[PDB]
């Protein structure tokens, strides 16, 4: 009979303007106050490789694993994507531009309970 | 001495076997703290304030937060327990799963030790900062020096304990111990729960029993300095009367 | 060289421990923590750069021609340092009122000995263990 | 060196040793309460159900 | 004087080091808050009340506004630590989370100023708001009144501000600080946890040492006027006692 | 066994009647109560640029970031988005008109917590 | 009347570094603390069998079942799938390396109710 | 403000090793704690025919309604389903193998309310 209103979610982004034609945007779920995220949204200015990461130490990346998720072209933005990262399974998003030059990279989604 | 053990099944007029009580040591080794001070004839005449008697209060202080950093770090390495939170129940349920690993080994903490992040987070939980939850509003009122902080989970003692006590291997002169003490990160102990009998601070100091200051003037350089001294060490009786909680 | 503790800003105690407390006049202004050599007779101005030019660090800030007291050889101070330094290297002054590592250096030796490693502008721990002055 | 105590250890006092000595675990004594207990006037015996 | 450190791990035999009390300071220099009225002969006579009473009391109130500006704007300026709700558990949990800031750098804050939103938002906290999580009805009867909000979080006092008092800069030959405050939007100040000893309102007066009222005639106008002046600045001994909380 | 009803939480929008040839809606999650927008639905009576961005000030729109999600063309729908915005992340989502004279603009969508 | 903020989910993964030519990842429901499991993503760094078994003992993996559900070829995400395993149901998910060479395997998904 | 984790209710799993030609895995909601199953995941090891009953009784499967709704072919996966079924209504799921000789069935999926 009780009746609730319930607001869907805790907010999370990460973005980075300018990033240089072989640096990247690490998305570190230790930035989000639940330790996990799930990342929908990728608004990228040029072209950019997807990459998802485990490291080797509780805190810093140092890589155990890493595999290319895909390749996004031009300018543009993938949404509805459950791209799943925490702290405390030590996993990392990393977005590498691969334009010939400066690029703006948004990421945006929701937190999750760790 | 060695733990309980079980008697054994045994015939009708057959012999009785043997297991006796068997025996070991823990070593004390007593480190020697200092803290030196050095101030000018000329400062001393000239300062407002006694420098020399701000100094003997800085050593006396500065040997206290030494005990307490030996403490600290050996309760925090030597802990043969360990309650991993994965970032979640930390509070109330965290503190009752470090009394749980304690039980398991069969012993009764009475005492913990808390990070200013655990305590936060601690006062935080709905079930201290709920007064209904609590039974009380002491928390939400006056949070560390609330009665029921210093009565949860069966123990009877809260040791509120600073940031910087923990030897991270970061002051001068200190090589680090094993751990992280925090409550903010992956990894982190921010909390100790134990028995306070089965750990052991060790004071020696040749002279009495407590610290001891020392003064000298230097008449080739007109220098006053005040030292102090004193010997610590800390030791666990039984490592697995004690529990760490983790992030 | 100085020490932030939240919006206060703490002067650096020079001297660890040591009792050569030895006593200049000063050729320029100088600084608590800055190297020094004999520039005149009993006189000290600031270190320059490759060696031949050290006596001590200056363990107070003074004005031109006031008495300056130096901690010598056999004195641990604190100094800040040019570049990244670790336990065991050996320093000598980089000319910039700072120390630098004798690798770095054109010179081939020392003056003192980091006993606690630093970063690039930050307070080592050394030990000083030796002067250098003029060999041709 | 000059006399200290690191090079005397066991020449010119012995180390301490707590008279105290300190349990191991003790285990949860709970049959006695937790159950009906019978003392038997025999080893071998029954209870009739 | 400088933080207490820890005593150095020594060597039998070996030299005491040295690390005495460091000194620094914090300056002030109080500013000239001044506030002036005129009043005509003719209107002087004319009025019901006596405007020159009046026109003294706005004159004492507009510089005990002037105090409370200064030690608002250092107040909110230059705490050192900070809690960021990001539009989140903003409340009790808020408070207790800048408490935990403060205690993090070893200071126990007892002290608390509040925004007219701020305060808002904590009457709206379910945690203060329900008797039953509040352990007494008194907020949700008596509201500010209510004993509990002079005694949450360990605090024995709150102080509360006005939404005009801390400088925007949109007041009239007021600069502005730093900061914004309110409790609406991303980066808005809503309330300081601190401690009351730790920060010093400093006044200056030349001819005494508070208020300072002089009156003047213009004998060639038939004007009187009223003037009122105090020396004002506002100084943390130790910004690292006190936390913003942050919208 | 305790049985509650789910109301789903504050709806959000933002309009525009007759703006102009090259001006612009510009959604801000300020106007949120709970901080933080995603965007479902976009109606556009003409042709229009979305772009999203990052401002370098906590309250202004001064950008730090842009990127241009999309372009839509003639009178329309665009549903089912996930296009997501925060106040203390410093984000705006803007809709640029781009017909040859004024159009009106409707986004709707629903609040998140900040 | 009364408002809720809902946070998602507890974050559930499993990962291998350079697992071998022919063998596999077993991703067992009794890492999470719920019990059961959600894999959503399986991102492979090479190809890949994904299997889906019945345990027939409580606590280790003894086949009973077994379905191969897929087979992913070259690196890259799968991404919002629902493959569901349990600890009182001893069910468990393996993926097998089929490539020929060390890769790297990243599962995520969320911790369901036993 | 008050702030929530949801995790999602409890995961319900039948399974078969070996099921016969022409024999069946018989998914009855009386198997869950809530009563009532929602079926997200059919795992087939060769070809089967889903059915969906309602019973004439209330306990035991005495057939009055049937309907054939699809038919698998091959070994596979079928995700993303919300078929649904409840004690109280008497509706049951039929995986029906129909391989020239033995499979294994696993279906998946959550308890809902009765
Ligand atoms: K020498
Ligand atoms: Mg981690
Ligand atoms: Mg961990
Ligand atoms: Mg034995
Ligand atoms: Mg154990
Ligand atoms: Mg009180
Ligand atoms: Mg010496
Ligand atoms: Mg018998
Ligand atoms: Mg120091
Ligand atoms: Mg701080
Ligand atoms: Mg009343
Ligand atoms: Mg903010
Ligand atoms: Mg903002
Ligand atoms: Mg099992
Ligand atoms: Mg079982
Ligand atoms: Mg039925």
């Amino acid at each position: 009979t009780d009746t609730i209103v319930n607001v869907q979610g805790s907010f999370f982004s990460a973005s980075a303007s300018g990033v240089a034609d072989t640096e990247s945007l690490l998305i570190d779920p230790q930035d989000a106050k639940f330790g996990a995220i799930e990342i929908h949204n990728i608004a990228h200015g040029g072209s950019v490789d997807v990459e998802l990461l485990t490291s080797s130490d509780d805190t810093e990346l140092v890589e155990d694993a890493a595999v290319t998720l895909d390749s996004f072209t031009g300018e543009g933005i993938s949404q509805g994507n459950q791209i799943e990262a925490s702290d405390n399974t030590n996993t990392y998003i990393r977005i590498t531009n691969t334009s010939g030059g400066a690029i703006d990279i948004i990421a945006t989604g929701r937190e999750v309970s760790q | 001495a060695s733990d309980e053990e079980f008697a054994r099944p045994t015939g009708q007029g057959a012999e009785i076997r043997d297991d006796g009580e068997t025996y070991t040591t823990v070593a004390w080794n007593a480190t020697k703290l200092t803290e030196g001070s050095r101030v000018t004839d000329e400062m001393r005449d000239q300062a407002m304030v006694d420098l020399i008697e701000r100094n003997i209060q800085r050593v006396g202080a500065s040997l206290e937060n030494g005990i307490n950093r030996v403490f600290l770090t050996e309760l925090v390495d030597n802990a043969q327990n360990n309650h991993d939170t994965a970032g979640s129940n930390q509070g109330y349920q965290a503190l009752n799963s470090a009394v749980g690993e304690v039980d398991k080994d069969d012993f009764r903490p009475d005492t913990y030790v808390t990070h200013p992040d655990y305590r936060t987070q601690l006062f935080n939980d709905t079930n201290l900062a709920y007064a209904n939850r609590a039974g009380t509003n002491e928390v939400l009122r006056n949070r560390e020096d609330a009665p029921i902080v210093g009565d949860i989970a069966g123990l009877d003692m809260h040791a509120a304990m600073s940031s910087a006590t923990y030897d991270d291997g970061t002051d001068i002169g200190w090589s680090g111990g094993s751990e992280t003490w925090g409550f903010s990160s992956d990894g982190d102990k921010g909390a100790v729960v134990y028995d306070r009998d089965n750990i052991h601070t060790i004071l020696y100091a040749p002279n009495g029993q407590d610290v001891e200051i020392k003064d000298y003037e230097d008449p080739i350089r007109d220098i006053t300095g005040v030292n102090g001294r004193l010997h610590v060490d800390c030791q666990y009786s039984q490592g697995r009367s004690s529990a760490t909680v983790q992030y | 060289a100085t020490e932030t503790q939240g919006e206060h800003t703490f002067p650096v105690e020079v001297l660890i421990s040591g009792e050569e407390l030895r006593g200049y006049t000063a050729g320029e202004a100088l600084s608590a923590g800055e190297p020094v050599y004999l520039s005149g007779d009993y006189e000290v101005s600031a270190s320059s750069a490759d060696g031949g030019e050290f006596l001590g660090v200056n363990l107070y800030d003074v004005a031109s021609g006031e008495p300056v007291a130096l901690a010598g050889d056999d004195c641990e101070v604190r100094v800040e340092v040019s570049e990244q330094v670790t336990a065991n290297d050996e320093i000598l002054p980089d000319g910039l009122g700072t120390f630098e590592t004798v690798a770095t250096s054109a010179a081939s030796a020392g003056v003192a000995i980091v006993q606690e490693g630093a970063a690039s502008g930050e307070v080592c721990e050394a030990y000083i263990f030796a002067v250098q002055g003029t060999t041709a | 060196f000059a006399a200290s105590d690191p090079e005397y250890v066991d020449t010119l006092f012995r180390e301490q040793l707590l008279e105290v000595v300190m349990e191991g675990r003790e285990l949860r004594k709970v049959a006695r309460e937790a159950s009906n207990v019978i003392n038997a006037n025999t080893r071998v015996g029954d209870v009739p159900i």
